[PDB]
């Protein structure tokens, strides 16, 4: 479909990418929840700018022709009027990423991102060439663009009165593709039936309880009820990924964080639909439910297992989760919420 | 050996409605999602098995013992 409602459009997620997300939600029978995507990242993701991983600490920029990108020069990031300590740590964040596979690429914008920037007011006009902006940074720096033979525009800048323009360098892919923000998943609520096989592979060897017994037993039933509890335990444990979450998972040399097997599947299935459209991988790590520095980001974009989407305050989010749990969808919450007095649960909550 | 926060997360898969207890209805739901269509009698039997105190449901401490065998 591409965007069906106001929430879809407020999510910041590119329409084609969002279309795959809804398909994956239905195929894997799981509710997918996301933190909103910054609207300056939307177009970049859609035209194929790469997405950053957990290891990139450098700050993104929210202004100028570099909006949406992650500048090598921190003074070009959202950190523009900050103290010297700040820009100093940010400097290290940048060199750290470059030492670990990331590239420093010359920024060149597509014709379309250039139109978006101007239509959004990020760039208030130009010289055909010389750009203007009421952002405060345009008071310390000058920028201009130059069409390449590629049909793109190379971004150049200089410090007010430092006689020579130079390329705005931006952090990229180990393959040299510029990076923008990734899509942060807030939570993934899988239907419990997704774990029958997982459970049987653990307790049987993939067999139903009945077939396992027929095959290894002979001609109450205490053993049977005991195997049934064994499959219940195994399914619940795989549903919340008890063992998977004791370690970190990696994609090649990239730390993808703490993520359950099922959540990895989702990540992979979504990235897959993204390639199919013209995007790079868009989900680069696990869910906010395993983030040790949890945010209190007040609106969550939710796509149900049925494909319906909407935005929830988190008060509505508690009710939504309760309702979905009644339909057999599993939820486990960030382990720090209880202590922060921010639990999404209303049960006992302890041993 | 699972931690307390680990057992609580699992308990939460069974306790669908959200009171700190697992009833026979909830367990039956867990079981066919997990591929085991059971009779009301079989379910009752699974609960009696974990129902140490005899009320007719599985509370958290009973669940802990069940999860440990
Ligand atoms: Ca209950
Ligand atoms: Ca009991």
């Amino acid at each position: 479909a591409g965007y069906a409602n106001a929430a879809d459009r407020e999510s910041g997620i590119p329409a084609a990418v969002l279309d795959g997300i809804k398909a994956v939600a239905k195929e894997k029978n799981a509710t997918l929840m996301f933190r909103l995507v910054n609207p300056h990242s939307t177009s970049l993701i859609a035209e194929g700018v790469a997405t950053k991983g957990l290891g990139v600490h450098a700050k993104s920029s929210d202004w100028g022709l570099q909006a949406g990108y992650i500048p090598v020069n921190p003074n070009l990031s959202k950190l523009f009027g900050r103290a010297p300590e700040v820009i100093a740590r940010a400097d290290n964040d940048v060199n750290s990423s470059l030492a670990h596979g990331h590239t420093a690429v010359d920024l060149t914008l597509s014709k379309e991102r250039l139109d978006y920037l101007r239509q959004a007011g990020l760039v208030t006009g130009m010289a055909d060439g010389v750009v203007a902006s009421n952002h405060a940074g345009y008071e310390q720096f000058e920028f201009r663009v130059k069409e390449t033979s590629d049909g793109r525009y190379a971004v150049q800048y200089r410090r007010k009165g430092g006689d020579d323009f130079e390329a705005v360098k931006v952090i990229g892919n180990a393959a040299g593709i510029p990076l923008t923000a990734d899509i942060d998943m807030f939570a993934i609520m899988p239907h419990l039936s997704n774990f029958r096989d997982s459970a049987r592979s653990s307790v049987t060897s993939g067999d139903s309880v009945t077939d396992y017994l027929a095959r290894t037993r002979r001609a109450l039933d205490r053993e049977r009820i005991d195997l049934l509890w064994k499959i219940a335990r195994a399914g619940a444990r795989s549903a919340v990924g008890t063992e998977a979450r004791r370690q970190f998972r990696y994609d090649g040399d990239m730390n993808i964080g703490v993520i359950t097997d099922f959540e990895l599947e989702v990540r992979n299935a979504l990235n897959r639909r993204a390639h199919a459209v013209g995007a790079q991988d868009v989900v680069q790590h696990g869910t906010e439910q395993n983030n040790p520095f949890p945010e209190a980001d007040e609106k969550i974009f939710v796509v149900s297992a049925t494909g319906e989407s909407q935005m929830l305050t988190r008060g509505q989010l508690k009710e939504y989760i309760g309702q979905q749990r009644g339909e057999g969808y599993v939820f486990y919450e960030n382990r720090a919420y209880g202590v922060a007095g921010k639990s999404l649960f209303d049960d006992g909550l302890g041993a | 050996t699972d931690s307390e926060e680990e057992i609580r997360e699992a308990f939460r898969v069974f306790d669908k409605d959200g009171n700190g207890y697992i009833s026979a209805a909830e367990l039956r739901h867990v079981m066919t999602n997990l591929g085991e269509k059971l009779t009301d009698e079989e379910v009752d039997e699974m609960i009696r098995e974990a129902d140490i105190d005899g009320d007719g449901q599985v509370n958290y401490e009973e669940f802990v013992q069940m999860m440990t065998a």
